[PDB]
């Protein structure tokens, strides 16, 4: 057996599957042949510069001037470099497909302007947090990167509806969109997104200033697979009923922190949800009737979570463990009216179901820790 | 002066060993980057289970539907890192302590994360400061 | 549909044409060679793959005959279970499978085997990698210091 007998193309392809740490701190120190192979810039392509103890700035411009053969750039964390490095990297990499840079709260909108201006083939853009992200820097991406597919703007409080509607007008291929705690973004953005981009599959407006009037417009998206509506302003039961009725491709529905979803709504969703696979109802003011309906009527739900639901009892879990054939994960987190000995009996006499309470998850973590025990 | 509040429940054994595990910096899957005005981007590491067992908002934020990569980074704003640290200490040890001038910030954080026990405690403390 | 291939050591394997179409090289030489009427189903010679490796590749392509191919996506640790169970072989067989997947142009098998080798590399110091792969350390203590000097930013 000899690895070096393989052609250099195969070895480069193998090294491409190694992280930057594992390649620079181990692979480059095996022998001079692997050193010369990993030193090559040709087959770098996707580069992950996440965190990196924030150790780069001028090196960003160095590697930008080095190679143009970059399709995905990950700049998560690492607050060291400024907008100039991002600008020159966008100048040097037009063939960029995926852009990722979470929690870079020092990057302004000049970076995203240069990005939109110097790489239109973008498909995935994840810019979580990062304050000073105005809509005027966002309409650049909305009008220039029409080939966009995935977009993430998590906790970017400096975004209103203008940039969102501009993004919705263009980028007809947008299959994913996620926004969290983004105020100033209301029903208008949701409506303009739902009626302009039928390619939408993943959508989420957690904590945004969205009401049922904007949520009901998602029925025009028969390709919706996952919907995230956690801690959202006043979502009546009828709206999500119509959502589950029309969007037949709905797989994951997230309704956490909605104090008005009742058990009749869960029953309607379980009945008319022929493709529903994951349902999250944390803090939803329901009762055991919701779980009983999920068990008796839905033959497709695998993951159901009723965490912090006050009125859930032992029977509500026992009946759904008996009557649900597709159930494999039960979210019984902080249901204080549930006895723990009952949950122990359930986990002992019900296989393929991972009952998740406080003590059960703590016990799983404690076993994973006792594998390397201490005291 | 200084106020404090201690609670005893069913997790008297699990919470302590989970706190020791947290102090060991071992098994962790949640990273909180707290930022507040001009305070540094404080970085805490913790388990999803302990944070979800004491606050429904943390549980809702941890049910994102896909946790393949294990470690998740959750940036938190509007709260001072010391307040968040005291909240995590209560979540892990069922006991919290604060200065007589930091009761309001602790109560704000607890109301933001719906921790009823320390909310009532801080309410009683703010009433007793009159 | 039926195609009869011959290995480099002299064994003949008759398989489905749609299964052999997973190999871009095989299907390309088939379209160029036997597009018109077949000459009594002449054997197709593969001089760079022996018998056992060809049999393993045929098994892998038979299990993976319904996979839908959509080229440049993110890297993960998917590697389906059956692929792992099939790749539970020695190093020689794995390297020969790599050589065949590069020769027969089987992108799925190439990806899975390269990911297996990269997982074998992952989480190991150079001293451990050299022992697990039989590679002599041609680095002097000077160059071994210079290389890690130039990569201090990790």
């Amino acid at each position: 057996p000899d690895i070096n007998q393989l052609p250099p193309s195969i070895l480069l392809k193998i090294f491409s599957n190694l992280s930057l740490d594992e390649r620079c701190l181990s692979a480059s120190l095996v022998c001079k042949y692997w050193r010369d192979l990993c030193l090559d810039f040709q087959f770098w392509k996707q580069l992950d510069l996440s965190s990196r103890q924030q150790v780069t700035d001028e090196l960003l411009e160095k590697i930008a001037s080095r190679s143009q053969n970059i399709i995905e750039i990950n700049i998560s964390d690492c607050r060291s470099m400024s907008d100039n490095g991002v600008c020159v990297l966008a100048f040097k990499c037009p063939g960029l497909l995926r852009y990722t840079a979470y929690r870079c709260k020092q990057l302004s909108d000049t970076s995203i302007i240069a990005v939109a201006s110097h790489c239109p083939l973008l498909q995935k853009v994840h810019v979580g947090n990062q304050d000073k992200l105005t809509d005027e820097g966002l309409k650049q991406l909305g009008s220039k990167c029409r080939e966009l597919k995935d977009i993430h703007f998590g906790q970017c409080y400096k975004i209103s509806d203008e940039g969102m509607i501009v993004i919705a007008k263009g980028c007809l291929k947008l299959q994913r969109i996620y926004m969290q705690e983004n105020k100033l973004v209301t029903d208008q953005s949701v409506k303009a997104f739902a009626e302009h981009c039928p390619e939408l599959q993943y959508v989420g407006f957690m904590g945004c200033s969205v009401t049922s009037k904007g949520v009901i417009h998602l029925t025009k998206l028969r390709n919706l697979s996952s919907l995230d509506l956690r801690h959202i302003t006043e979502l009546d039961n009828e709206t999500v009923m119509e959502i589950v009725k029309r969007c037949k491709n709905l797989s994951s529905l997230n309704l956490c922190l909605n104090w008005i979803i009742n058990d009749r709504c869960v029953e309607v969703i379980a009945k008319e949800g022929q493709n529903l696979k994951e349902l999250y109802l944390v803090s939803c003011k329901i009762t055991d009737y919701a779980l009983i309906a999920i068990g008796r009527y839905s033959m497709t739900i695998e993951t159901v979570d009723v965490g912090w639901c006050k009125e859930i009892t032992d029977q509500g879990a026992t009946l759904i463990a008996q009557s649900s054939k597709s159930l494999r994960y039960l979210g019984l987190m902080r249901c204080d009216k549930v006895n723990e000995v009952t949950v122990e009996q359930l986990v002992q006499q019900y296989p393929h179901i991972t009952f998740s309470t406080v003590l059960q998850d703590c016990k799983r973590t404690l076993e994973r820790a006792y594998q390397m025990g201490w005291t | 002066r200084t106020f404090s509040y201690t609670l005893e429940d069913h997790t008297k054994q699990a919470a302590g060993i989970m706190n020791e595990l947290r102090l060991s910096q071992q098994l962790c899957d949640v990273t909180l980057q707290v930022k507040y005005q001009d305070a540094p981007a404080a970085q805490f590491m913790a388990h999803k289970v302990v944070l979800a067992s004491s606050s429904p908002v943390f549980k809702a934020m941890f049910t994102n539907g896909l946790r393949e990569q294990g470690m998740e980074v959750v940036s938190i704003e509007g709260i001072h890192p010391k307040v968040m640290e005291r909240l995590i200490e209560f979540a892990y040890t069922a006991s919290i302590s604060m200065g007589e001038k930091c009761v309001l910030h602790v109560m704000n954080g607890a109301v933001m994360y719906q921790i009823d026990s320390v909310v009532r405690a801080c309410a009683d403390f703010l009433v007793q400061q009159l | 549909p039926s195609i009869k291939l011959q290995s480099s050591d002299g064994e003949i394997f008759e398989v489905d044409v749609e299964i052999a179409k997973q190999s871009v090289t095989i299907k390309t030489m088939l379209e160029d060679l036997g597009m018109d009427d077949e000459g009594d189903d002449d054997p197709v010679p593969l001089p760079n793959v022996n018998a056992a490796i060809l049999k393993k590749v045929i098994q892998w392509c038979t299990h993976h005959k319904d996979d839908p191919p959509p080229n440049k996506e993110k890297r993960t640790d998917d590697i389906p279970v059956w692929d792992q169970e099939f790749l539970k072989v020695d190093q020689g067989t794995l390297f020969e499978l790599i050589l065949a997947a590069n020769y027969l142009d089987i992108k799925g098998l190439l990806d899975v085997t390269c990911k297996t080798v990269a997982n074998m590399i992952k989480g190991k110091t150079p001293e451990e990698i050299r022992k697990t792969f039989n590679i002599k350390n041609d680095f002097t203590e000077e160059e071994e210091a210079q290389v890690r000097k130039e990569n201090q930013w990790c």
